[PDB]
């Protein structure tokens, strides 16, 4: 309500949201991507892919 | 009685064979003598108990 400059340096401009970032995630997706064992009546064995984790 | 034995097949029965894991074919320059890596220990968060 009052203003002043209610921007200062630091603790008086985060009274609000201050920079929402990299909220905690299901982007791997536990109990549906995995957590799974709906895998269909296949035929062989084909791949399984191997990648080394560089990142 | 006297003509040499006449032969006429020999054919060489061959197959080639194979891997069942070729999908693991990693290729490198071959270089260095040991290799290694790691991983992160985990850190639980913690009560912030200010005071």
């Amino acid at each position: 309500m009052y203003e002043g400059n209610n921007m200062r340096s630091m603790m008086g401009t985060s009274y609000e949201d201050s920079r929402l970032n990299k909220r905690t995630e299901l982007n791997e997706n536990m109990s549906i991507d995995t957590n799974k064992s709906e895998d269909s009546y296949g035929v062989q064995i084909h791949s399984l892919s191997k990648q080394s984790f560089t990142g | 009685k006297y003509l040499f034995p006449k032969i006429n097949e020999t054919l060489l029965i061959d197959i080639a064979l194979g891997n069942r894991f070729n999908w693991l074919a990693k290729e490198q320059d071959f270089i260095g003598q040991y290799s290694e890596e790691y991983v992160i220990m985990d850190t639980v968060p913690i009560n912030m108990d200010l005071s």
